[PDB]
């Protein structure tokens, strides 16, 4: 059943929790954009943010686990010929989001998975090694001019890169949902205070 | 403030048949999901039907597969469970549950991840 994979599998958001996702990550847009500590940095970074990321999720929100492109991908066959993949086709979640992000080409949430969970993430460089398995999850809330999905991944490694550390910095600002962070090079995250829960698919899309 | 009331438990014999039934109360829209779990002795709470209002999808764990059938009342939100050719190791507490989310509650969620309303739970005892 080679040929027969997806483009990718992973999570996907029903459509309730991708629209109150959306929504909340829209709400983090308009407020991070019209913090002023977010408006000293834009040098480094009105800016509307909504319009910015106005390239949109063409579908409903989701986190992807493996990229298999049809089959060609490398390990999409080892990824898909898995027991737990197989048994969790089609299963409901309810995944945990700890995190919003921004930088200057992609905004998303930051996806924690759990133990279970993990066993659906895939089995690298020098952006994600010595992170926890599965650090790269998760979902992408808009995209830059030209970017493609792809990119949010790679953000947001380089933003766990720095929390790591503490490199975090002290916070700039305390919303209602969360503290927010500055990492420099017009980077952001707001650390959520409880975590949202989405409920969503594990699943494949085929383009 | 969705509150779920059960009925159509009891004593049956084996080979019998039931019909359990949940009427929710508290909605205000109609695609929501209503389903069935069951905790056997000694056994946590499984998933074992659900069904989307409005789609009308249902799930069947397999080894009632065939024999219970899942179904709804629009008009009085109400979910049925026909449970045919009853077996002895059907013998359990069956708890209604109710979702807001109709594509996740369809599925039967493992407790683990959880649904958002829950009855109080009828025993079915199958001799």
């Amino acid at each position: 059943e080679k040929d027969f994979l997806p483009l990718y599998f992973g999570w996907f958001l029903t459509k309730k929790s991708s629209e109150t996702l959306r929504k909340a990550g829209q709400v983090f847009l308009e407020e991070l954009g019209n913090h002023k500590a977010f408006k000293k940095e834009l040098r480094h970074f009105k800016l509307e943010l909504v319009s910015y990321f106005g390239k949109r999720p063409p579908g409903v929100l989701h986190c992807t686990t493996k990229f298999c492109d049809y089959g060609k991908a490398a390990g999409a066959e080892e990824y898909a010929q898995q027991e737990v993949v197989k048994r969790s086709y089609g299963k409901a979640f309810k995944l945990s989001i700890s995190a919003l992000f921004v930088t200057p080409k992609t905004a998303g949430a930051q996806v924690v998975l759990t133990d279970q969970e993990l066993q659906l993430w895939p089995s690298k460089p020098s952006a994600s090694e010595g992170l926890p398995p599965g650090s790269r999850a998760h979902v992408t809330l808009g995209c830059a001019a030209d970017v493609q999905p792809v990119q949010t991944g790679l953000d947001l490694l380089d933003i766990l890169q720095q929390v790591k550390g503490g490199s975090q910095g002290e916070a700039v600002g305390e919303l209602p949902r969360g503290k927010l962070y500055s990492l420099g090079k017009g980077r952001w995250m707001l650390s959520l205070t409880k975590k949202m829960e989405v409920k969503a698919i594990f699943t494949g899309y085929y383009g | 403030e969705v509150q779920l009331e059960e009925s159509g438990g009891g004593l049956v014999q084996a080979g019998g048949s039931l019909t359990l039934s949940c009427a929710a109360s508290g909605f205000t829209f109609d695609d929501y999901a209503m389903g069935w779990y069951r905790q056997a002795p000694g056994k946590e709470r499984v998933g074992v039907s659900c069904i989307s209002r409005t789609d009308g999808y249902t799930y069947y764990l397999d080894s009632v597969k065939g024999r219970f059938t899942i179904s709804t009342d629009h008009a009085k939100h109400t979910v049925y469970l026909q449970m045919n050719n009853l077996k002895p190791d059907d013998t359990g507490l069956y708890y209604c549950a109710a979702d807001a989310d109709p594509e996740y509650g369809s599925r039967c969620p493992d407790p683990y991840y959880g649904m958002d309303y829950w009855g109080k739970g009828i025993l079915v005892t199958v001799s």
